[PDB]
């Protein structure tokens, strides 16, 4: 791990020390061989988890996540190198130096086997998220939106802080192999509960139920467009990732314990995508389709199926992809008129044919298109959540047209129809920005033509 | 808690038990640390100071280093002295009242009976 | 380097974290044992001193 | 002795009372302070006298050289206040509430 | 919901009482006589529970 | 843009709690999820209880 | 000023607390509390203002009156035992006395309403003299007695004590009055973890040393006051910003700073003797204080506040920044947490 | 230093290869069960020292 | 008072809601007239009338909330036979911070002190259930 961990690190005296007219290149080019480099540990030829040291592991969980935060701050210093273009040197390099900070502390989360170094580097992940968004955010808002998603995520945090010290004091190592060896009944009692809870809400919290999640949307809208980038691709699944990691020692308990997380999540998957359908922002549509596809990964979480945990890791993958490819492209428009609305831009298919076939191809990913790891998953949660109760169906379906509804409505009203004449300022296409595009949508072919890298721990 | 050992020897930094002990190899990772968190002092006095980041003052960079790999290895000394007495007295405790800390026997998984809670 | 490697090393790693968590269950009920009745090395509070006692003869012999 | 040191005690807490509840002066608050001070040094000299204790009499002594140091520094604060102000009124200096 | 209620509930609402108690707790005067009245009760406080708890 | 202003940023400052969107939030968050609560306890129960008695038999469902 | 009355109060605000955490005898403990205090008023009272002598004042005043419950304390001890030191045997009722007296003369709350009323009015070198180095004596004799201490009163001024900081520090918009608040919660965590663990409270209260000594090290620089006069550093000195954001969400106790450290460990403490409730209760209100520290943050650093014309000259000018202080105190209080077996002990 | 100019190239190779230098490292730290497991367990064989370096 | 606290725990919940509702109201009571002594200390009425009658309010008000609180608590483990339950707390909780509100006229803070009152004397109810130690005495 630490092959992958060290030249990261190295990567920020490259940031300081290069020339002002190559930092960009030296930075894209060694980050991309380190994503080339993370590849490396997609080696399991046994059914053996890779424990490299005493405190890095690796898992079928723990590998794609690496590897998708490894590909994807190239991707983040492609997208956020335009809008930088008239900045001081020193800003820039500060930006990239947070950016390459996000992916060495969101590595060594994914591959750090104990809980405690876990929630530090979990936190540690949460500084330079608040002050990429404060500090490059547009609006005003910014400011409102960091302070929602750093005390959602701290009066999320620090129960699960006082639980995994309750953990440590009972059982003694709070190591994540030990305690899914030696793992304990719980005896279901009202601590036990409590602890239950403690130790889920972070997690909950940090991928959005329907009650928590006010602050997503705002620092999804608030945020640069590497901000929304790294959100929306690995943080919630960092949540998602921790909610699989600490589930394995209140076995007998979640059975009953998960049903109003459940609950939540199903109607809240229904009612956020209702909000995409009248929703007048285009980042705001993206954030709160992914409150509903994050939805869908508690609810598998929390049935804890072999199936749903196999359909969750899926739509993990395939969501952070497409939603970082929409979040691109909505960037491009946004570079483009300098505002947010999406009713503003409508003809755009007439100027933009291959970004129109970005659009396209990202909004078949949004739904649910079966030559897709976004069907994949969202279909073996499909079963795993029927399996559970047959009732499920009824709001899966519901979710189902409303997420085709939506998506084709942004095609339809973004792309198609008669164009706005009078926006002059409509430059035809960056290579840049289609290179983005690009990097974003052949992982998912490849990802779609071998899906068992993409298959977590369960099978 | 520990201060009221017997042959405790007040306000002594290293006693000779420490000497006992197997010292740092002066190149791993706690000193190495300490040596980088002196070169970024350096650094940020320069630039608070409105010099040369690393162009300027090179003895003061270099007294830097020095010194908090020096400080650092003592003191590396001394918690390694601290957390031996520790685990020596701990141990020496267990020696003394077995009746206290039995060596509880565990059995096999062939006679307990876990309950199995199915996740239908 | 093959699969026995990755199996030898994560053997060490349990072993090592297990004596870890043995001896942290030790160091807590060590801890309270002597908290509660003082006798070993540590919570050893201090004492009027021995050495400060005069022993000389007084001028009462009563004392 | 039982009862006179009863007796000095409650003398401590009715000086504590005086001292925590101000009426508009000052030097009244110091006056206050004072026979705290007074109420201390008699409780520790019959408590020497009565125990023999005399290697601890010097610590009358030394109470009363610290307590007359920080009367004196009062005293000298006091000095300050009115030529603030000219008054000496503790409900006249307020002004660091914001 | 999302626009009214949600945001009514939770993070509004924890804004405004902590608000609303920040005012309470740093509504002092700078009266030491009125300070030093809140000292003595506190230690008539710290006396009452000894005596309680004992 | 005053639209979307209107839309977006005015709704919170211009709310005012009233007995009746008090209702209506109350029903519209809850009403739901209450609802599904009681269908998948009672389907739950009723799948749990036919597997216990025995009734209930999975023909082939080997991967659930 | 003048140079020998400087050495003379200089030395003695030194060897006040040096003769209270040397000597074992608690009439010497008690004069150097007399030392300390009184050494230390002069050094405030010295612009001769009106606010300057008020916070003297009230400083006199409220330290004189802990410093006579503690010598109460102290005599009743003598007439109960006939000792200088409570050795094992004395009364609850002498040691509640005494753990009071000593919360007075640290400030914390329900005894933290002048703290922040003597750090307003008083220049910002004595502000940080007060509160580093005044708190280390009557922490020196709380250790000291570190069994037979009521845990019931401690708990409940340590909870009371960091409430009342974080609301404190929410509402106030002065730097001094939010470094005094900052400190009523950090005496709120060190109280706390005061009857468990000796070693605990000394490692918060260095952590909080070398945390605040360059915060206030970096208010003296530009004689920043207010929140708006340290919003408008990006034109004075913009090297500061990096620093100043770190020790401020250092100070916050977010992971991975070292200030995240002392609340981990006082925590881990807590969980061991089981004081789960205070401990949860202690952990969301130093989140408020976070809140606050965040809130100052977006002030200084993350933003950029409108600046002035004079602004130029500022620029103009040359300055001059202490070595071996600032940046060395900066980066042990921000980039030290890997070392932290080695820091508890 | 007969390149020299853009001398930073080398700083992210030596960061992987000193990074696989401490992964090696790591290995011969832990070093236990060398053919102690019941899985493996084979003979030393004639010509050869450890199992796995 | 010790005593009196304590035998607030002697029976179980759903007997003898005379006596617990009397316990909580005089609990209440002491915790009104402390809160309205620091009120009344830190600032001042303009005069002893205006002084006394917060004094009164205040403590009328706590009283009210221990009352209902104590009240609704008993009553609601009497009309549900299974005494150690944590949701007859927060039903109480939430009872005591509706006659909150209706105290201070605010239908906000009502809904706020229903919910915070009862999480916390839910949070009670399973700490004297399950023995949670608060202010514990150092034991490692
Ligand atoms: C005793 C016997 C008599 C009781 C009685 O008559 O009760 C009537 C009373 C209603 O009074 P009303 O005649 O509507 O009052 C109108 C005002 O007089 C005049 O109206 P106004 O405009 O002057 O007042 C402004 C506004 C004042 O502002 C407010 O009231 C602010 C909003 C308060 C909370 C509203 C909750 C409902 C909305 C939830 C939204 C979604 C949440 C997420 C999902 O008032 C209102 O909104 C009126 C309704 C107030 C409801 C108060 C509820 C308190 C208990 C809450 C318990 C917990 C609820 C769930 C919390 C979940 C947290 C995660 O209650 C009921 O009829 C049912 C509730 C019974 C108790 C439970
Ligand atoms: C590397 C990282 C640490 C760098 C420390 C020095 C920082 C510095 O001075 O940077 C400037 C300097 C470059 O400045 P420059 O372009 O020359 O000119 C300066 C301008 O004139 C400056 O213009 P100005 O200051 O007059 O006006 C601009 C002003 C405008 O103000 C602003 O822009 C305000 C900005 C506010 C937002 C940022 C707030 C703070 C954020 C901190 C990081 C948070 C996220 C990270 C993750 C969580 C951390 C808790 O300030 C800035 O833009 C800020 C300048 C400093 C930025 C860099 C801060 C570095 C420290 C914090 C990051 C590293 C620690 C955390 C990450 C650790 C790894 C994951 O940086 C370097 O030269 C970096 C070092 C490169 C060489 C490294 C060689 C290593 C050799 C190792 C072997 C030898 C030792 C062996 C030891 C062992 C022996 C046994
Ligand atoms: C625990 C052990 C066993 C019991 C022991 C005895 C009881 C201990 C109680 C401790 C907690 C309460 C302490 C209250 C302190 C004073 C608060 C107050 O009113 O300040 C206003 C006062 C300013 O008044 P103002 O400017 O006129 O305000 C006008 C209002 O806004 C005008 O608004 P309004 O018209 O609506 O006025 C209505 C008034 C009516 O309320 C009152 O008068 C106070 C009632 C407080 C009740 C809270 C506890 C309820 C317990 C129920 C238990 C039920 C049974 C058990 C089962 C469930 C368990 C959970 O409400 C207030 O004044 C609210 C003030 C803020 C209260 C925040 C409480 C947060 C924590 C709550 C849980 C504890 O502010 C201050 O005095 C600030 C400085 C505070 C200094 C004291 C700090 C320490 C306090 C704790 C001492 C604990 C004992 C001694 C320990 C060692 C000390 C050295
Ligand atoms: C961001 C989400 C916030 C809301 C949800 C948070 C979790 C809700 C449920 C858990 C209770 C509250 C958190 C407790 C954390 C520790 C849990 C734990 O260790 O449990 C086992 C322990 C019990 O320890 P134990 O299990 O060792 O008990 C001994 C048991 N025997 C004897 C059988 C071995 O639970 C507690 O101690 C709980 C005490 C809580 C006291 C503090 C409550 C504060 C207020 C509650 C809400 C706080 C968050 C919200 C703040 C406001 C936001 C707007
Ligand atoms: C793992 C975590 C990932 C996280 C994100 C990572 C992003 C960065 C990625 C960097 C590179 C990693 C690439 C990973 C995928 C590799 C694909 C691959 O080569 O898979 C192997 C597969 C043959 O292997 P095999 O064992 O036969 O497959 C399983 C059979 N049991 O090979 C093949 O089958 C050949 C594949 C290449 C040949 C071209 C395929 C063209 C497919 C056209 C599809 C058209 C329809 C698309 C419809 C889309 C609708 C939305
Ligand atoms: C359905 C699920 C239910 C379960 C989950 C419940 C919990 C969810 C997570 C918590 C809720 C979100 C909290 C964070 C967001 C709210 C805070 C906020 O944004 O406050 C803003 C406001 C200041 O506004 P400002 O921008 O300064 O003003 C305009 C320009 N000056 O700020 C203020 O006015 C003051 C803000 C104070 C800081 C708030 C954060 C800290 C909260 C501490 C909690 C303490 C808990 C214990 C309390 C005592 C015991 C009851
Ligand atoms: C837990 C949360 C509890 C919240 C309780 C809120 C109770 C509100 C009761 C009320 O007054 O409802 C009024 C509502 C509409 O009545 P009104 O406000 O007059 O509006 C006229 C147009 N319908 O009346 C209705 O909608 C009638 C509903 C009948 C069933
Ligand atoms: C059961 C729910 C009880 C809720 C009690 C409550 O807090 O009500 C708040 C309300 C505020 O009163 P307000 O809006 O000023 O109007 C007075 C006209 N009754 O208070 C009231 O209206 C008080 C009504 C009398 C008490 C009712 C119990
Ligand atoms: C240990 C025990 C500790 C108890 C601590 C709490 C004590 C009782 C509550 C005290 C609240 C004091 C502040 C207040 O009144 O907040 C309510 C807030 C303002 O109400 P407003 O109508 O503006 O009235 C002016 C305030 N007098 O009104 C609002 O913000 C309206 C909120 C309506 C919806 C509330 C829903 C629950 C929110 C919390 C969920 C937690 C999970």
């Amino acid at each position: 791990m630490l092959k992958i961990i060290l030249p990261s690190l190295m990567l920020l005296p490259l940031t300081w020390l290069s020339s002002p007219k190559k930092t960009w290149t030296n930075v894209t080019s060694y980050s991309f061989l380190i994503s080339l480099t993370s590849l490396t540990l997609l080696w399991q030829t046994d059914e053996n988890y890779k424990n490299f040291s005493n405190m890095f592991s690796s898992d079928p969980l723990s590998t794609p996540l690496i590897i998708l935060t490894a590909w994807l701050l190239p991707l983040m210093l492609m997208a956020s190198q335009n809008h930088l273009k008239k900045d001081n040197n020193v800003l820039q390099k500060l930006y990239i130096s947070m950016l390459i900070s996000l992916q060495i502390l969101l590595i060594m989360t994914f591959s750090a086997t104990e809980l405690i170094m876990f929630y530090i580097l979990f936190e540690a992940t949460l500084i330079p998220t608040l002050i990429i968004i404060t500090r490059w955010g547009n609006q005003t808002e910014r400011l409102n939106a960091g302070i929602y998603f750093l005390f959602y995520t701290l009066i999320g945090s620090i129960p699960l802080l006082i639980a995994l010290i309750l953990i440590q004091n009972h059982v003694g190592t709070l190591n994540l192999m030990i305690l899914s060896f030696t793992t304990h009944t719980l005896d279901a009692s009202w601590s036990n509960n409590l602890l239950w809870l403690a130790c889920m809400m972070a997690f909950l919290i940090k991928m959005p139920l329907y009650g928590v999640h006010l602050w997503l949307p705002k620092a999804h809208v608030e945020a640069p467009i590497a901000g929304s980038m790294i959100l929306a691709a690995i943080l919630l699944k960092l949540g998602s990732y921790g909610m699989i990691r600490i589930s394995i020692i209140l076995d007998p308990l979640t059975k009953y314990m998960a049903y109003p997380f459940i609950l939540l999540s199903l109607w809240g998957m229904i009612m956020t995508s209702s909000i995409c359908l009248r929703q007048t922002d285009l980042k705001s549509l993206i954030a709160y389709s992914s409150v509903s596809h994050m939805a869908l990964v508690i609810a598998s979480i929390m049935i804890q199926t072999p199936w749903s945990f196999m359909g969750a890791t899926m739509l993990m993958i395939a969501h952070g992809l497409t939603s970082s490819l929409l979040f691109c492209l909505a960037n491009s428009n946004y570079e483009r008129i300098h505002s947010r609305t999406m009713i503003m831009a409508r003809g755009l298919q007439m100027v933009f044919p291959l970004m129109a076939t970005w659009w396209l191809m990202a909004s078949l990913a949004n739904l649910a298109l079966p030559p897709s790891i976004n069907l994949m998953g969202e279909l073996f949660i499909t079963m795993s959540l029927f399996s559970w109760s047959n009732f499920t169906i009824i709001l899966m379906g519901i979710n189902i047209i409303i997420t085709g509804m939506y998506s084709m409505y942004m095609i339809i009203t973004t792309q198609r129809g008669k164009l706005t004449n009078h926006m002059i300022n409509l430059q035809p296409s960056h290579t840049r920005e289609l290179t983005l595009m690009a990097l974003h949508m052949i992982p998912l072919i490849l990802l779609t033509t071998s899906p068992k890298l993409i298959t977590g721990l369960t099978m | 808690m520990m201060n009221g050992r017997p042959g405790h020897e007040p306000l002594k930094f290293l006693p000779d038990e420490a000497r006992s002990l197997p010292p740092p190899k002066l190149n791993d990772p706690r000193l190495v640390y300490m040596g980088l968190l002196g070169y970024c002092t350096g650094l940020m006095d320069n630039m608070l100071r409105m010099r040369p980041v690393m162009r300027a003052g090179l003895h003061r960079q270099l007294l830097f280093v020095t010194s908090f790999v020096f400080a650092g290895y003592f003191y590396l000394k001394r918690q390694n002295y601290l957390y031996a007495v520790k685990d020596h007295d701990m141990f020496g405790y267990i020696k003394l009242h077995p009746e206290d800390f039995p060596e509880k026997e565990k059995k096999t998984y062939a006679e307990i009976l876990e309950p199995f809670h199915p996740v239908r | 380097d093959g699969p026995e490697k990755n199996y030898e090393k994560t053997l060490a790693i349990l072993q090592i974290e297990s004596e870890k968590a043995e001896l942290r269950l030790k160091e807590q009920e060590v801890r309270r044992l002597m908290r509660a009745r003082g006798d070993g090395p540590w919570y050893q509070f201090p004492t009027p001193e021995k050495e400060f006692i005069d022993h000389s003869p007084k001028a009462t012999p009563d004392n | 002795m039982p009862s006179t040191f009863f007796n000095l005690t409650m003398a401590f807490s009715l000086s504590l009372l005086g001292t925590l509840m101000f009426r508009s002066h000052l030097m009244s608050t110091l006056l206050c302070l004072e026979g705290m001070v007074l109420s201390l040094f008699i409780m520790t000299s019959v408590t020497s006298l009565n125990s023999n204790s005399m290697s601890s009499m010097p610590i009358p002594i030394t109470i009363l050289v610290f307590a007359a140091c920080e009367a004196a520094v009062g005293l000298a604060l006091l000095v300050k206040v009115s030529n603030t102000y000219g008054t000496d009124y503790v409900q006249n200096l307020n002004l660091l509430q914001c | 919901l999302d626009l009214i209620w949600l945001e009514k509930t939770i993070p509004k609402s924890t804004s405004t009482l902590h608000t609303n108690m920040t005012t309470l707790t740093t509504n002092q005067k700078g009266l030491i006589k009125l300070y030093f009245m809140s000292f003595l009760i506190n230690i008539i406080l710290i006396i009452i529970l000894y005596s309680i708890n004992l | 843009i005053r639209w979307t202003y209107a839309r977006s940023a005015n709704i919170y400052p211009n709310f005012r709690p009233t007995p009746k969107n008090s209702l209506l939030g109350a029903v519209a968050g809850f009403g739901p999820l209450i609802f599904w609560y009681y269908v998948f306890k009672t389907d739950r129960d009723r799948k749990e209880r036919l597997i216990q008695e025995g009734k209930l038999d999975r023909k082939f469902n080997i991967s659930y | 000023m003048n140079p020998i009355t400087l050495a003379i109060i200089y030395f003695t605000i030194f060897l006040g607390p040096v003769i209270t955490m040397s000597s074992t005898n608690l009439m010497l403990m008690w004069v150097g509390l007399e030392f300390s205090l009184l050494a230390i008023i002069p050094m405030l009272i010295n612009k001769k203002n009106p606010r300057s002598t008020e916070a003297a004042t009230k400083y006199f005043v409220t330290q004189a009156t802990a410093s006579m419950i503690i010598l109460l304390a102290i005599v009743l001890n003598y007439k109960q035992l006939g000792t200088w030191m409570f050795q094992q045997q004395t009364n609850g009722l002498i040691l509640n006395m005494t753990l009071m007296a000593l919360s007075m003369k640290l400030g914390l709350a329900p005894f933290h309403f002048w703290l922040p009323e003597v750090t307003q009015g008083i220049p910002l070198h004595m502000g940080l003299i007060l509160l580093t180095w005044q708190k280390i004596a009557p922490l020196s004799i709380l250790i000291q007695i570190y069994p037979l201490l009521n845990s019931t009163i401690i708990l409940m001024l340590a909870i009371t004590s960091i409430f009342m900081g974080a609301w404190g520090g929410l509402n106030q918009t002065q730097m001094r009055k939010i470094m005094a608040y900052s400190s009523i919660a950090h005496m709120g965590w060190m109280l706390a973890i005061l009857p468990y663990n000796p070693s605990l409270t000394l490692l918060n209260l260095m952590i909080y040393i070398i945390l605040t000594a360059p915060m206030f090290m970096a208010l003296m620089l530009n004689n920043s006051m207010t929140i708006n006069s340290i919003s408008l550093l990006w034109n004075k000195t913009p090297a500061m910003l990096t620093m100043i954001s770190l020790m401020l969400l250092s100070l916050g106790g977010l992971p991975p700073l070292t200030g995240f450290l002392p609340k981990w460990i006082i925590i881990t403490e807590l969980m061991k003797n089981n004081c789960l409730i205070m401990a949860t209760l202690m952990a969301m209100m130093a989140l408020l204080n976070l809140f606050f520290y965040t809130r100052l943050i977006y002030s200084t650093s993350l933003t950029m506040f409108p600046t002035n014309n004079n602004s130029k000259m500022m620029t103009h000018q040359t300055k001059t920044k202490p070595n071996l202080m600032f940046s060395t105190l900066a980066i042990m209080s921000t980039m030290t947490l890997p070392l932290a077996p080695q820091l508890i002990t | 230093q007969l390149l020299r100019e853009h001398w930073v190239h080398i700083l992210v190779p030596a960061g992987f290869v000193f990074g696989c230098y401490l992964d090696r490292k790591d290995d011969e730290k832990l070093t236990a069960f060398r053919n102690k497991s019941m899985l493996f367990q084979r003979e030393l064989r004639p010509n050869e020292e450890v199992t796995w370096k | 008072v010790k005593r009196f606290f304590e035998s607030y725990h002697e029976v179980p919940d759903g007997t003898q809601c005379h006596r617990k509702t009397y316990i909580t109201t005089a609990l209440g009571g002491i915790c009104g007239i402390i809160g309205s002594a620091y009120s009344v200390s830190l600032n001042p009425a303009d005069s002893t009338l205006e002084a006394v009658a917060r004094v009164g309010r205040y403590t009328f008000t706590a009283a009210a909330i221990g009352a209902m609180f104590g009240l609704t608590t008993c009553v609601s483990a009497q009309v549900r036979e299974k005494p150690d339950d944590p949701l007859n707390y927060f039903i109480g909780g939430c009872a005591g911070g509706l006659t909150l509100g209706a105290r201070t006229h605010s239908y906000g803070t009502a809904a706020m002190g229903c919910v915070y009152m009862g999480t916390a004397a839910a949070l009670f109810k399973i700490g004297k259930l399950e023995g949670w130690e608060l202010f514990p005495t150092p034991k490692v």
